[PDB]
């Protein structure tokens, strides 16, 4: 009994782009158009964060072609910098970044579907915060039903938000291509180079977040049909299509509204579609809050697989890393993601967790491409159908380097409470992992706890 | 490595008893999810609505800004109406909504046979120049406002002639002019004009007839309450400036009993408030007033009125042999060539505009709340007793941050004692407050301030805000 390989060539594809088209698109294009203040300015910041993308996005496909593993940017640091920064990063992961990822976008979600009954009073949260753990727990119960029921909905859903992206440059193009616009030849009017690099970085910063996610397939690996030809070619097909669509969006986005009323704006996507439609307004906002929906899924899926992975190297409890012998999912990680990212509806401040950690995935990058590097030095006997030219990964290591630089510059305090919270991680690894002769009165509770949710579940140990 | 394996749990977990608490736990999962959709909906349901938009036009968002004489706005000179390219820039920067420029049509004299509104006078430039400006303005999101007052050399508003030659006159010429594409028009002095309730009344129905988003302005002399009013009866969206609130109302009490009693008469409706018609600030108040005005009349229920050079506060007490009615603007040291060298370094707009204590970052910062706040756009007023000299009001719309505006227009020292027991519960002052902001320097910002025990420094105001708690 093992995972089986039921992830095609489309279905990689549906899920990197719904997890990179989420709700960035309708929000920090504000933020950028802010920072940058020309919108020629933003539209090159948001090429060349595609360029860097897709340079980032070609590393990790020939990293992930090498390494054949799931549980990726994570199995990576393991075969290289050993077991220790393994758990360092996974308990971190574990801990607090994916509940919190989940959370906020189920948040965001419940937030957007509720919009069109409240359009102007915010919506009260007492129903949001229901809303989201609605949400997360169907989703949590169709991906434990089956795995192709999941692929389903990941396809679906992706559709729909292309669908919805190509309905706003529709727009755009009737709204272009009917007279005078003043909002293009004029582009580099009030081209704001403010504290010159200075800012603009700041800038680039802003629009990483919209270009986020397209490392989540190396998740899923070893799932897939055939991965060493899939695996990059989903990559070469999605990254330069949401490149693409990103800045078709963006220059629609600029063709109907002027700079101080986007400046003045919360989400652009509401006031351009009140604007262009007045009524059936409310379609923009409902497809928006779809997206989010889709985002969870690709998630969800995504953290439980990860931690199979982690229970399957000894850095946690064997109840994880267990499937049932009919439906073939992996039940408890599952159901533990779950309750871990409903534990966060209690937390008030669910928006700071973000800020503590803003530095962690650049570090973690750059270190997988770090041992990219030492592993293709140290060990030229593995196979490598594809291999990146070099000076390409040095460039993006130097730029990874520049944001954790830029990170740590724009937020010293909080990035140093993340610095101790990941410390933290030291004492739970020395009494879990590395403490083996363990006293008597444990083992026999621990093996008492995974019998007793062995048979709540009926789910049986892996066996190759 | 740590469990049972598959045989081992097949026959230990297939009994009886182990599979019905599956079904059982599933059955409860699902149970648990309907509740909670229940009390999701319920919630939903049981919740209280937004609150319409009140579809606020182009002149309900910010302030209006008016030049009187052009030639002296860009100093010392040359006047011609291309300038207003190089300066309209600032307007952006005051965030001025509107811009209501001086009459530039021909006028020889008191001779009404030779004054036609229909031309431009060449001194100010070419119908082309005109189309220009109006273009670029447009193209910064700035409106303009023509000023149509036939003969604004003479020393009255009109030829003192048969009024009906006139009337037809500036009727014609109202056509024209929107057919150019200006957004608003204005009429001065109108009590010299007899019947002129249906003049205006007329003029108003063909501004109308063109569009929605056209304006008409009015100014008059008189501070009669029953005068306004009267000139109110058959006009509803007609903007009548006035010397009304300008009246010598330095005491705070007379003030916020004005300021009631015209709220009240003119039933809540829209209107503009300024001092006067054509006058600055200066001209009715001394120079320790100033901010407390300024913070007042961008935070009153209506459209804030301001004449060119108020938000740095000129006179013409400074600076002899000037006109009273059209002093020259101090842009720099070099701003006055005659007595090379009076124009001292904080009288000049450059050396405010670095200052954070000064009365142009006053303005600016005021303009930006006012055409940003929700509450301060449409959002309903409710004034409340206080201290024996202090005005004290409360705005509020919906549900958005309410604000709170104090201002003590004695010369001493006096506390608060901010004891409504009146307002509705739905607008209730709480115990602590933030500050936006201070008219004397000396207070910190931001930092929350409890609201009992207030005192405030002579000639001092005061713009808490507080969220909506029900
Ligand atoms: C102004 O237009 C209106 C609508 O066609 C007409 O009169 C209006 O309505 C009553 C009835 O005459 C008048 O008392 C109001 O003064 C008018 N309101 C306005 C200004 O719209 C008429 O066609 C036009 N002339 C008048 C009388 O103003
Ligand atoms: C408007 O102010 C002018 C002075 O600037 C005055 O107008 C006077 O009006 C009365 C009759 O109402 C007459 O004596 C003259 O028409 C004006 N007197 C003058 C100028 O000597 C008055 O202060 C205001 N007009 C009003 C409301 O009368
Ligand atoms: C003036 O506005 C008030 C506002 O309600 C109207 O009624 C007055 O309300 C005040 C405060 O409750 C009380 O003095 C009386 O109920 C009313 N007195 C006044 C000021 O008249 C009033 O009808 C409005 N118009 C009048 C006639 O002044
Ligand atoms: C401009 O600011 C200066 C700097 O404080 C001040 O100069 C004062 O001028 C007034 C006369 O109006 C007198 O009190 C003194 O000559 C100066 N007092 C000081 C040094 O504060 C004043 O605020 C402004 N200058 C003016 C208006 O003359
Ligand atoms: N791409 C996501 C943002 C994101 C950021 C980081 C991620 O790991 C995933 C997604 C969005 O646009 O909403």
């Amino acid at each position: 009994v093992t995972l089986q390989r039921n992830i095609t060539l489309l279905n990689g594809v549906a899920i990197i782009v719904g997890t990179i088209i989420g709700s960035g698109i309708f929000v920090t294009p504000t933020g950028v158009l802010k920072e940058a203040g020309s919108p020629g300015l933003a539209l090159v910041v948001w090429a060349a964060c595609g360029v860097f993308s897709i340079v980032g996005a070609l590393c990790y496909a020939e990293l992930g072609t090498t390494i054949s593993k799931s549980g990726g940017d994570y199995a990576y640091m393991l075969e290289v910098y050993g077991s220790l920064p393994a758990f360092l990063k996974l308990w971190i992961e574990l801990l607090i970044i994916r509940p919190s990822s989940q959370y906020i976008v189920a948040l965001v979600f419940a937030t957007y579907l509720l919009k069109p009954l409240f359009p102007t009073c915010p919506v009260p949260e007492e129903a949001a915060k229901l809303v989201a753990c609605l949400c997360v727990l169907l989703l949590t119960a169709v991906n434990c039903y089956s795995v192709k029921a999941a692929t389903r909905v990941q396809d679906a859903f992706a559709a729909a938000k292309l669908l919805a992206l190509a309905l706003i440059i529709l727009l755009g193009f009737v709204q272009i291509g009917k007279g005078d616009v003043s909002n293009l030849d004029p582009n580099f009017s009030f081209e704001g180079t403010k504290l010159d690099v200075g800012n603009i970085v700041l800038a680039l910063y802003s629009g990483l977040f919209a270009y986020g996610g397209w490392n989540y397939l190396n998740f899923v690996t070893e799932e897939m049909i055939n991965p060493y030809r899939n695996l990059p070619l989903a990559i070469i097909i999605s990254l330069p299509i949401v490149t693409l669509v990103y800045v078709l969006t963006n220059l629609a986005y600029f063709t109907t509204l002027s700079t101080e009323q986007m400046l003045s704006s919360e989400a652009v996507a509401v006031d351009f579609g009140n604007y262009h439609l007045g009524v059936m307004s409310w379609i923009i906002p409902v497809f928006v809050g779809l997206s989010c929906f889709g985002s969870v899924n690709g998630s969800l899926f995504t953290s439980s697989r990860l931690f199979f992975v982690g229970s399957r190297e000894g850095h946690l409890p064997s109840i994880l890393s267990m499937i049932h012998p009919q439906l073939l999912t992996p039940v408890p990680s599952l159901v533990f993601t779950c309750v871990m990212t409903l534990l966060y509806a209690f937390s008030k401040d669910i928006f700071s967790v973000i800020n503590f950690f803003s530095f962690f995935n650049w570090l973690c990058v750059a270190l997988a491409i770090i041992g990219m590097i030492w592993l293709r030095h140290r060990k030229p006997e593995l196979e490598r159908p594809i291999k990146v030219n070099l000076a390409l990964p040095v460039f993006f290591i130097l730029a990874c380097l520049f944001l954790i630089a830029v990170s740590f510059w724009k937020t010293p305090v909080e990035c140093g409470i993340g610095f101790t919270i990941i410390l933290s991680g030291l004492p739970v690894y020395f009494f879990g992992v590395w403490w083996k002769n363990k006293p008597k009165w444990l083992l026999q509770g621990i093996f008492s706890t995974t019998v007793l949710c062995q048979k709540l579940m009926q789910v049986v140990p892996q066996e190759t | 490595f740590t469990g049972l394996s598959k045989e081992e749990l097949l026959k230990v977990a297939g009994s009886p008893g182990w599979v019905r608490t599956r079904w059982a736990l599933l059955l409860l999962f699902w149970l648990g999810w309907l509740g909670m959709l229940a009390g999701a909906v319920v919630i939903i349901v049981r919740a209280p609505r937004c609150r319409e938009l009140p579809a606020q036009k182009w002149w309900h968002t910010g302030a209006l800004y008016r030049i009187g004489d052009l030639q002296a706005f860009q100093g010392h000179g040359a006047g011609n109406l291309a300038g207003l390219k190089g300066r309209l820039d600032y307007l952006s920067s005051l965030k001025v909504k509107g811009l209501v420029l001086g009459p530039i049509h021909k006028n020889q004299k008191d001779d009404v046979a030779q004054t036609d509104l229909l031309q431009i006078d060449p001194n100010f430039g070419s119908k082309e120049d005109f189309d220009s400006l109006l273009q670029s303005a447009k193209k910064k999101s700035i409106r303009v406002i023509l000023d149509l007052t036939p003969n604004y050399r003479g020393e009255n508003s009109w030829f003192s002639t048969q009024v009906d030659t006139v009337a037809t006159k500036v009727k014609d010429a109202l056509e024209f002019w929107l057919q150019a594409g200006v957004d608003g028009f204005q009429v001065r002095d109108i009590e010299n004009l007899k019947d002129a309730s249906s003049f205006l009344a007329e003029w108003q129905n063909i501004t109308k007839g063109f569009s929605e988003d056209r304006l008409l302005i009015a100014g008059t002399n008189s501070s009669d309450l029953q005068q306004i009013l009267s000139l109110l009866e058959s006009n509803k969206d007609l903007l009548l400036t006035s010397s009304y609130l300008s009246d010598s109302g330095s005491t705070g009490e007379h003030t916020k009993s004005l300021v009631t009693q015209y709220l009240n008469a003119t039933g809540n409706r829209w209107c503009s408030w300024s001092l006067s018609q054509a006058r600055l600030l200066t001209s009715f108040l001394p120079a320790q007033l100033l901010r407390l005005y300024q913070l007042m009349l961008f935070t009153l229920p209506g459209t804030p009125v301001f004449s060119y050079g108020d938000e740095i506060g000129l006179d013409a007490a400074a600076l002899p042999g000037q006109p009273m009615e059209a002093p020259v603007m101090l842009w720099d040291e070099s701003s006055f060539p005659d007595i090379p060298g009076a124009v001292s370094a904080n009288m000049t707009v450059k050396g405010q505009s670095e200052d954070p204590g000064s009365l142009l970052s006053l303005f600016r910062r005021l303009s930006d709340q006012r055409s940003k706040e929700r509450s301060l756009l449409h959002g309903d007023f409710h004034a409340f007793s206080a201290g024996p000299g202090l005005f004290s009001y409360i705005r509020h719309w919906d549900q958005n941050e309410r604000f709170l505006v104090v201002l003590n227009f004695g010369d001493v020292g006096l506390s608060a004692g901010l004891q409504a027991s009146d307002l509705p519960a739905s607008a209730s002052l709480p115990a602590k407050a933030d500050l936006l902001l201070s008219t004397q320097p000396g207070r910190e910002e931001g930092s929350p301030l409890e609201l009992e025990r207030l005192k405030l420094e002579p000639h001092e105001g005061l713009l808490l805000r507080f969220p909506y708690a029900a």
